[PDB]
């Protein structure tokens, strides 16, 4: 019944087509939040993420905290990314994955709002901290960030935060893939029709 | 085994030294020049690649804060490439980071590398000739030697050294004999001879 | 034979008496670059650092790189530093280790004063990475710290860049003390007497 | 000797009584953490608690993510939590719970003062995941989160985070205690001097 949920957030970038390949290769799926910025520069991987069996939802439009929360823009952002995203693959998908998490930006009135909106909201379950491995061999980074990774999926679901835009972390995903499989996972995608709540919040709203 | 001899900041007063010493051991090294000095020194340059050496950058500035903080590598080394162009007639891609590539060449600079059509080589062995500025030439010449041949344990090597010092031109005939006799071949790098050599591990590098 | 300098930097701090004791524990001695604020919050601390066996060196007043390099106060404040150590261990230590390391921060001119008041300069040729480690386990965070430093030394003099001011550092001391010396490391303090140079500028009257 | 150490988080509240009776029923010892306002409403389940062999601990006084770990307030919250305790029960409480948990907002600071004001800090090794459960029929959704506690329950210790103040997660108290015991488990509170860790950072020190 183990399932492991691969989120890769702020893409796409230079390094998702080689991700693109990696998860082909093991047949394993996952799941991308996209900056509006970046689904406007590549917009062939947007559907070819798609197109791939992978889940394309919503990171925001301007990934800017003061914005998103102070002034309340997260769903206004969430929205205009949803229209860009659905030009590409004619989905409007419904999950959003909040910059910097939803704590403690979405407060009680946002997460109202994301409620009314039709909206998802995901965080997730381990950090795999992977964009702080900046200034060290890019292998040896990718070993770090995997033993991050495998060592805290324990439970029956795990929602595994990386970004796709950092070589270290396409990088470990391999061993990444291998390691999970071994401990007895599965790598499907976000479906929405099976939707279940992962919020610090602890808001199954959302 | 193989030995690639690279020298930095050059060309200067002892390159000329140190090419006739390579010529006369039939040995074949790697330069990494800088800017001003190809405009100072266009003949050094010009023979440099003439007698089968390869001739690859070093910058315009050698300044740290312009090339990494203030992302000018590419730049430079375009620059730089130029010039060494309008001598040899071609254009090498391989580049040497003034200071190394870490951690001063960040994931943004390595895709603009990547990009323009340029390779980037580190080191396998610091001579550590920067010590020895300004003391007896024999014996500072000595000691860099005894620390390259110390180090000298795996089949490929690349060994920074410096060619505007005269303590790391003179031990140049000892690191010779040493290295050829622990087995090694002394080759210069070339462009589909490429295998990465950089301290990040990129390997499109 | 080779040697290993455990350099620790920002202190003293809370961590440092543990700090302390594993190093007297497995016969090692080490280097300290302090700040003058924790010179003289925890004096009882350099005063034992020293009566241990470990150089004391300075690492400035402010830790402030617009005031020590842009400003040039950098010899103003590691004779300051100087000044203090002095007054608990009765005597001057000349070694300085950079805020930020020389690298770009020590232009031509304050080399020159360095070099004018008698004070060498240290960076170094591992970065542990240790302070980059603070959001995981700290179990976990030493185990990549103390990776981090084994997989680098493999030359005969190596110059180990840590932090005694944080937890995950002082907990990768232990491993990476079993690992070096099995490697055929022994960890020596800098001697003022035998010092030769390391620095980012290759500059040897440092 | 496996022990299992329930633990209710954000109490007391309505449903609070009907827990403390079916505890009792089965001579069931838990750990209470509680909020500083249901304090100040309920000192009678507070005193109540403690009376029936409980162990009665600090969750903070606002709940409040930013306030607790980004503005450095935890301590004082717990400190405070802690009087309010201490004029009911007559005893100061060690132990404390974070809001949403030990991992990441318990930065190595934070963690001194707790050390250095008393306190020790404990986070849980299963989820209940009684909130995804919220305002959906309780019956069934009990039988589910005692399926979630069920499942996991596996090695010697186990420190079990549920909240009181849900109804499907107190329904369901009484189908855990049943298949706990089953394998083998005793339930007993918190006791102070047999502290030992469990917190997400492992730091040993709480
Ligand atoms: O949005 C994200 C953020 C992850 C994240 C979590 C917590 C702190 C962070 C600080 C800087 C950058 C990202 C952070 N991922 O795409
Ligand atoms: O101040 C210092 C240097 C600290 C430091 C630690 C880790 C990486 C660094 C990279 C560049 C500059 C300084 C760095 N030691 O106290
Ligand atoms: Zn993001
Ligand atoms: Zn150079
Ligand atoms: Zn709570």
């Amino acid at each position: 019944r183990k399932v492991a949920y691969l989120t890769f957030d702020d893409g796409p970038g230079k390094y998702t087509a080689e991700l693109l390949n990696t998860l082909k290769q093991h047949d394993a799926k996952a799941t991308f939040f996209l900056i509006g910025a970046n689904v406007k520069e590549f917009p062939d991987l947007v559907k070819r993420e798609n197109a791939e069996g992978h889940y394309v939802g919503m990171h925001s439009m301007t990934h800017n905290f003061a914005k998103l929360y102070k002034n309340g823009e997260y769903v206004n952002e969430m929205k205009e990314d949803q229209g860009l995203i659905a030009n590409i693959i004619g989905k409007s998908p419904k999950l959003t994955r909040p910059p910097y998490g939803s704590m403690p930006g979405l407060n009680e009135g946002l997460r109202n709002k994301v409620v009314e909106g039709g909206f998802k909201v995901w965080d997730w379950t381990i950090d795999s901290l992977d964009w702080r491995y900046n200034k060290m061999p890019v292998d040896a980074a990718a070993a770090q960030i995997a033993q991050n990774v495998l060592t805290n999926a324990t439970k029956p679901q795990e929602v595994i935060l990386m970004h796709d835009i950092h070589p270290q972390s396409v990088a470990a995903v391999p061993a990444i893939l291998k390691g999970l499989k071994e401990k007895g996972y599965e790598f499907e995608a976000y479906h929405e029709e099976s939707h279940f709540p992962v919020n610090f919040w602890h808001d199954n709203r959302m | 085994k193989v030995a690639y001899l690279t020298f930095d900041d050059g060309p200067g007063k002892y390159t000329a030294e140190l090419l006739n010493t390579l010529k006369q051991h039939d040995a074949k090294a790697t330069f990494f020049l800088i800017g001003a000095n190809v405009k100072e020194f266009p003949d050094l340059v010009k023979r440099e690649n003439a007698e089968g050496h390869y001739v690859g950058m070093h910058s315009m500035t050698h300044n740290f804060a312009k090339l990494y903080k203030n992302g000018e590598y590419v730049n430079e080394m375009k620059e730089d490439q130029g010039l060494i162009a309008n001598i040899i007639g071609k254009s090498p891609k391989l580049t040497r980071p003034p200071y190394g590539s870490m951690p001063g060449l960040n994931e943004g600079l390595r895709n603009k590398v990547v990009e323009g059509g340029f390779k980037v080589w580190d080191w396998t062995i610091d001579s550590l000739d920067w010590r020895y500025n300004k003391m007896p030439v024999d014996a500072a010449a000595a000691q860099i030697a005894q620390n390259v041949l110390t180090n000298a344990t795996k089949p490929q090597e690349v060994i920074l050294m410096h060619d505007i010092h005269p303590q790391s031109v003179a031990a140049v005939p000892a690191i010779l004999k040493g290295l050829k006799e622990k087995g090694y071949e002394f080759e210069a790098y070339h462009e589909e001879s490429h295998f990465p050599v950089n301290f990040w591990h990129d390997n499109r590098m």
